[PDB]
RNA sequence: CUAGUACCGUGAGGGAAAGCUGAAAAGCACCCCGGGAGGGGGGUGAAAAGAGCCUGAAACCAGGCGGCGAUAGGAGGGUGCGGCCCGAAAGGGUUGACCCUCCCCGAAGGAAACACGGGCGACCGUGGAGUACGAGGGGAGGUGACCGGGGUUGCACCGUCCGU
RNA sequence: CGGAGUAGGGGGGCGGUGUAAGCCGUCACCCGAGAGGGGAACAACCCAGACCGGGGUUAAGGCCCCAAAGUGCCGGCUAAGUGUUACUCCAAAGGGUGUCCCUGGCCUUAGACAGCGGCCCGUCGAGGUCAGGGGCCCCGAAAAUGGACGGGGCUUAAGCCGGCCGCCGAGACCCCGGCGCACGGACCGAUUGGUCCGUGAUCGGGUAGGCGGGCGUGCCGAUGGGGCGGAAGCCGGGCCGUGAGGUCCGGUGGACCCGUCGGUAUUGCGGAUCCUGCC
RNA sequence: CUGGGGAUAACAGAGUCGUCUCGGGCGAGAGCCCAUAUCGACCCCGAGGCUUGCUACCUCGCUGUCGGCUCUUCCCAUCCUG
RNA sequence: CCCGAAAACAGGCGGCCACCGAGGGCCCGGGAAGAAGACCC
């Protein structure tokens, strides 16, 4: 008998097409600072830098090559506040409050907007929600946010999302939300340079693939390659049980999956397309523009490593639900070189 | 509907009476499911229920026995076991039942029936466990 | 209205008689004296108002049930339903 | 019946299928459509029986009508009922279908309330009582129109095909 | 005197053999050739042998729900879900201050531990200590897809022991009414018989097989009839008949057809990896 | 070659467990003395069904094959890891 | 961490329309998506 591990993981099944291109966040981290727990942007491209190492471990204090991804982040708009209560099993929405003046383009996602809904009505609804929250029934408060893709001329149909707030007092959360609603919100007010983040997006699509590539199955002997079975698995199982088991590798959809990554470091936050290294203001956009993505012009995040998704895809970010015990400092590192040469 | 408080009741006897009620044609609601008791030894009881929860079809788990981890579902499942479940008659009788953990505000403000044949007092041996404790061991929400 | 509940068909676990029926009177006094109904007529109504007529024959058990004959028999749609004694 | 024919095999040889308009061709004049097979109107005839021709069954196909029909388990049926639909004649029935009320007899069988006693008790004995009831058998008075039968389906219970 | 079929048997009990399963015989209750009511389902374990329609009482067994009938009564045991198994179809040698009982000896008003004090007393000062045997339980006790007291579940039980009281439950038993059969009898027929009466607790399952009576199909000799005012055939329906079948109604169809007696026969299909044609 | 046969072998399965794999009881002793750290005779009691046999209940055109490659899953009487 | 309102208690919230017409699809120019369908601009 020969032993070896099975081919592929069963933890990401069923391997099907994602429900939506806009990714959903299932869990939130416990933070003591009262702030919005995430942001959203669009992926632009990749480059590399040379920085002085900070994190614990060998290589500390030396100049190292580091791959980098760039995410364009125009400001979000806060258009609503939601209240949650506790039902029999879990949380259930108690009520919603919206802002009265919304951009003309929001109707491309939300086809049915209210007709008149003036400011005094909005304020009365805010007051009702305030008094409701001021009793003790309510358990959680969340913000309702929409992207503004028209500033960077990428498209006009926004993405609409819900974001949680940190802390442990509903009243503090509500004060924050009431001071935020109806306005534009920037990434520098939410994120801190040097943090660890979790990124969420839908992966690149690859269509239907066979088991060699979908599961890491082996290619058969060359006699079978000449017989007509090279890229096939041997058998679907034994005589008894007299059925095919769900654990047997098979062909199907590959790519376009919901996936989450852990502990990617935020290096720097840029403004208006520039980064400030040593007093200078340099452009991240390489000579000729990013391939399949043009010029960065509003604001951008520099994230260490790689992240799921194609280029113009929507990315969501949250802070470190599962960080290690020896975190690196929350401070922008010392950067000696940023590459902005042609990338095609 | 007949509302029954399960605090301090033996599970199988409660279930027998409730099943006969349902078949005769009444609508039944049961509150305080987590407070019914099961007699015997902790380890034997826990082992039995864990074994139940770890039963599954080997070719497809989307099929397969779905034995409960929650107290209200455990009570419901005991009752269902006491009925003819593969017939329209029993399906209707079982549809006529509802079980609740605690007393929800809806039912707050009423007087609850009991069952004499089922009560912790007919017992003499102190070995007994609670359905809520079973559920906690199995890892279910309440 | 002097009514009773239809419980089951007569027979054993494995076979049944479809012209005989077991009835439970609801009044405690009729249940205490169920034999004082032997010989009485008993009616069931259909979804269209038609009437099926039967007769109480003898006692069944000791808890207060009675046996009744219904030729022409009852349908299975009448097994947890109400019936009126005359 | 244009049969030892068509057709098979180098040859010796092997070897099918295929009957019927109408009394009389009276075998469809004339019109519209269509490239045309042809279709639709009109005509002949006692009857289209229309040469794809006497009668014209079943399997099979399509449409219409009736019943069921997307939470649900058995060889496709059996017993008992319920719901929708068909019901001129051949079956019953206004000389009275169905239903309602009361009266008499009554096989085997056969209670109970209640009163007095035995038993720790579940229960039992005596009287009520061979009464009430009881498959069937008969008779009297009322309302007046369906019942039996057939197709499909719902509920309850039963039922692991035929030949060897 | 005549006509057969049977020359592979099986379950259960007994005997020889064999590690055993099995092999060979024996008995002659069952299955084969035997319905129905139960054991979860079971060829042969239990009740019980079957014409048809009905009304009642019991048997095997059962009475917490599935599921008709008791969350039944008295006394006791088990704490291991042990168990909830008549059989078909259930693990031992060896052990256990685990608990409930029986018996037989030995010390006791200062005994059998510990303790103040080196066989002794002042105190803890009231019953104790050894042997056998019995009941229930425990250890001994490991298997492969996820799972089996039939299931749910059950702990002064819905388990076990010794007894008891009521109820439910078959085609068995009693009763009412109908069919047939066997035997006997009376009366009566132009051929194998018919109408009625009496007896049947002691007649009513059935393979191989034997016997009796009926239904239907094509031709002949006779007899009686029908048919263009619509024969045969075909389609859908009603009535009679245990039934094989018969007859009537309506529609289609357009030239032959039937009943009775007596004779004749290429005389009745679901199967043959049947034959032909069609789908 | 023809006709047949699961009335009858090889072959997997069912049954059985002599044999096989894994154990236990008691205590002669060996272990400087010390049965029991370790080992444990002779004799008695078992489990599993993974070895081979025995039998002939199933199949005579079901598939009649050993080994290897490939792919999935389960048991514990545990080699490493706790 | 992945799937998940067909979870038969077959859910909650906000908003729009009905009690001509909200909304949706075919169509057109195209991919970051793709065996047909589906998805996105």
């Amino acid at each position: 008998k020969i032993h070896r591990p099975r081919r592929g993981s069963l933890a990401y099944s069923p391997r099907k097409r994602a429900k939506s291109i806009v990714p959903r966040i299932r869990s939130w981290p416990k933070d003591s600072e009262v702030r919005m727990l995430g942001f959203a942007g669009y992926k632009a491209g990749m480059t590399h830098i040379l920085m002085i190492d900070d994190s614990p471990g060998l290589t500390k204090g030396k100049e190292i090559f580091v791959p980098v991804t760039i995410v364009e982040v125009p400001p979000l708009f806060v258009y609503g506040i939601r209240a949650y209560k506790q039902g029999y099993l879990g949380l259930e929405t108690a009520t919603e409050v919206w802002f009265h003046d919304l951009h003309k383009n929001v109707a491309r996602r939300i086809k049915t907007l209210p007709k008149n809904y003036n400011e005094e009505a909005f304020q009365a609804k805010l007051g009702q929600l305030e008094d409701l929250v001021n009793d003790g029934e309510i358990a959680d408060v969340r913000l309702l946010v929409h992207t503004q893709p028209w500033l960077i001329g990428l498209k006009k149909k926004p993405e609409v999302m819900e974001y949680a707030i940190g802390g442990d007092d509903v009243k503090a959360k509500f004060d924050y939300a009431k001071e935020k609603i109806g306005k534009e919100l920037r990434a520098g007010e939410v994120l801190h340079e040097g943090e660890l983040l979790d990124v969420i997006a839908v992966t690149k699509g690859k269509g239907t693939q066979g088991p060699v590539k979908r599961w890491g199955v082996k290619v058969q002997f060359h006699k079978a390659q000449r017989a007509g079975k090279g890229r096939h698995i041997g058998n679907l199982g034994p005589w008894h049980p007299a059925r095919v088991m769900w654990t047997v590798p098979q062909a199907g959809q590959m790519g376009f999956h919901h996936r989450t990554e852990f502990n990617k470091r935020l290096i720097a936050i840029g403004e208006n397309g520039k980064l400030v290294l040593d007093g200078n203001e340099i452009e991240i956009t390489p000579k000729g523009g990013f391939p399949h993505y043009g010029i960065v012009r509003s604001d951008f995040l520099m994230i260490e490593g790689t992240i799921p998704g194609s280029f113009k895809r929507i990315i969501r970010v949250r802070p470190a639900i599962r960080p290690p015990k020896k975190k690196p400092p929350v401070e922008r590192p010392q950067i000696t070189y940023v590459s902005r040469e042609s990338k095609q | 509907m007949r509302i029954i408080n399960a605090e301090g009741l033996i599970l199988g006897r409660l279930a027998s009476k409730v099943a006969k009620m349902l078949l005769e044609g009444e609508e039944v609601v049961i509150v305080n499911a987590e407070k019914a008791i099961i007699t015997g030894n902790r380890e034997d009881i826990f082992a039995k229920y864990k074994q139940r929860t770890e039963l599954r079809t080997r070719t497809n788990p989307r099929r397969g026995p779905f034995y409960p981890k929650r107290s209200d579902e455990i009570v419901r499942r005991t009752v269902r076991g006491m009925l003819p479940w593969k017939t329209d008659r029993g399906r209707k009788a079982f549809k006529r039942l509802k079980v609740y953990v605690g007393v929800p505000k809806e039912f707050e403000g009423k007087e609850f029936e009991t069952i004499s044949e089922a009560h912790m007092s007919r017992l003499a041996t102190p070995k007994y466990v609670t359905v809520g404790e079973v559920a906690k061991f199995l890892g279910g929400k309440f | 209205v002097r009514k009773a509940v239809v419980l089951s068909y007569v027979g054993s676990h494995e076979h049944r008689d479809p012209n005989r029926v077991i009835l439970k009177p609801l009044d405690v006094n009729d249940r205490g004296s169920a034999a004082r109904l032997i010989g009485r007529k008993v009616v069931w109504r259909t979804p269209t108002g038609r009437k099926l007529v039967g007769k109480i024959v003898r006692t069944h058990g000791t808890r207060g049930e009675v046996k009744a004959v219904f030729k022409p028999g009852l349908p299975g749609q009448a097994l947890g339903d109400y019936v009126e004694i005359l």
